[PDB]
C-alpha cells in the first residue's frame, strides 16, 4: 500500500525548494494517480490529489469516459466558486510571484492539513492546494509537476504570466469529501 | 456568468497552441462554430489526409455537450454517412468537467485505432470486423479522394 505520510518524510529530508518540492511530489503522485499522463481528466487528478492529501488513500484518478460518473455533480456543487473571478494576475507579474500571491489568499483562507481545488481558468484546467502550516504545496498530479497554468512544460519561476490570467480557489467540505469517499465511483478506482 | 474565462480560454488554445495534428479557424459569421482540420495519422489508413470537422459550442456550454462532426467524408466504422461520431464522451459520458481538447484527442486516436467496441451497427463497421484488410483498401481510397487536394 502507499502512505502519504512516509511520502512527505522522504520529501522533507531533502533540502528542496518550495516549488522544485512540489514538482517532485507530484511527479511521484503523477505515477501512481495517472499512470498514463494523458490529458482530459484534470479535475478527477486533483479532485485525487485532495483525497490523497487528505489521507483517504491513493487511488487511479477516473480516466476521461468516467469523469461523468462523480464530476458532474462536484462541478455543479461548486458552479458559484468556479464561475467567478478568482484571483487574476497583474501585468509582469512571473510564475513565482503569481504562485506565492495565490498561496496567501490560501494561507488566509485555511488551516494546517486541509487541502483544496484549484480551477484554473474557470475549469479549463485543475490542481490541488494543499496547506501544512507554512507553506502550500500546488500540485498537478495529472502531468506530475507542481504549480502551472496549463502548461505543456513547467515554466520557469521567472516567466511572465499571460495578461489577466485567472485562478479561482474552491473550498470543498468535508461532507463533500466524505460523499466521494462513499461513492461506488471511488471505491471501483484502483487503489495505489 | 457562464464560465466566460474558460470560453476565451479554450478558443484561445484551440487557435493558437491546438494539439499536434489539429488546426482550427473561427467562424468569420458565427462565433460558436469552428472550422477544425485533423491530419491523418501517419501508418493509419488515413496517413496523407487533411479530415474537415465542424465544432459547435452550444448557449449552454459546458453544462451541455460541444458539439464536433466530420464535414469530410470518411469510410471508419465509428462515423456515419452525416459524419456523427460514435464517442462516448460527446454523448452521455459528457461532463462539464471535461474539454474540448479531450473530445479532439479522442477523435484523433479514433483514427488511429477504430473503436470495435461500439453498439451501433453498421455496414462499415462489419467490414472492418469482417474484411479487415478490404476495409483498410477501401479507407485509404477514400481517404485519396475526399482527404486530399480538399483543403
Amino acid at each position: 500500500n502507499v502512505n502519504v505520510k512516509k511520502l512527505l518524510e522522504s520529501l522533507n529530508s531533502k533540502s528542496l525548494g518550495d516549488m522544485d518540492k512540489d514538482s517532485e511530489l507530484a511527479a511521484t503522485l503523477q505515477k501512481m494517480i495517472n499512470p498514463s499522463g494523458g490529458d482530459g481528466n484534470a479535475s478527477g487528478c486533483a479532485l485525487h490529489a485532495c483525497m490523497a492529501m487528505l489521507g483517504y488513500g491513493v487511488r487511479e484518478a477516473p480516466v476521461p469516459n468516467e469523469i461523468s460518473e462523480y464530476m458532474t455533480g462536484f462541478f455543479h456543487r461548486h458552479l458559484e466558486q468556479i464561475d467567478s473571478e478568482g484571483i487574476v494576475s497583474h501585468p509582469n507579474e512571473t510564475y513565482s510571484k503569481f504562485r506565492e500571491r495565490i498561496a496567501e489568499n490560501i494561507l488566509q483562507n485555511t488551516s494546517k492539513g486541509s487541502v483544496v481545488m484549484i480551477s484554473i481558468e474557470q475549469a479549463t484546467h485543475w490542481i490541488a492546494g494543499f496547506n501544512d502550516g507554512e507553506k502550500i504545496m500546488f500540485l498537478d498530479v495529472q502531468t506530475g509537476k507542481g504549480f502551472n497554468l496549463y502548461d505543456p512544460v513547467e515554466k520557469s519561476p521567472d516567466a511572465f504570466v499571460d495578461e489577466n490570467s485567472s485562478v479561482q480557489v474552491i473550498h470543498v467540505s468535508d461532507q463533500e469529501f466524505d460523499h466521494y469517499a462513499n461513492s461506488s465511483s471511488w471505491k471501483s478506482k484502483r487503489l495505489c | 456568468a457562464g464560465l466566460p474565462r474558460r470560453i476565451i480560454k479554450e478558443t484561445q488554445r484551440l487557435l493558437a497552441e491546438p494539439v499536434p495534428g489539429i488546426k482550427a479557424e473561427p467562424d468569420e459569421s458565427n462565433a460558436r462554430y469552428f472550422h477544425v482540420v485533423i491530419a491523418g495519422p501517419q501508418d493509419s489508413p488515413f496517413e496523407g489526409g487533411t479530415f474537415k470537422l465542424e465544432l459547435f459550442l452550444p448557449e449552454e456550454y459546458p453544462m451541455a455537450a460541444p458539439k464536433v462532426r466530420f464535414m469530410t467524408k470518411i469510410y471508419h466504422p465509428n462515423v456515419d454517412k452525416l459524419g456523427r461520431i460514435c464517442l462516448d464522451i460527446l454523448k452521455d459520458k459528457w461532463s462539464p468537467a471535461l474539454q474540448i481538447r479531450t473530445v479532439l484527442l479522442s477523435i484523433q486516436a479514433l483514427l488511429s485505432a477504430p473503436n470495435p467496441d461500439d453498439p451501433l451497427a453498421n455496414d462499415v463497421a462489419e467490414q472492418w470486423k469482417t474484411n479487415e484488410a478490404q476495409a483498410i483498401e477501401t479507407a485509404r481510397a477514400w481517404t485519396r479522394l475526399y482527404a486530399m487536394n480538399n483543403i
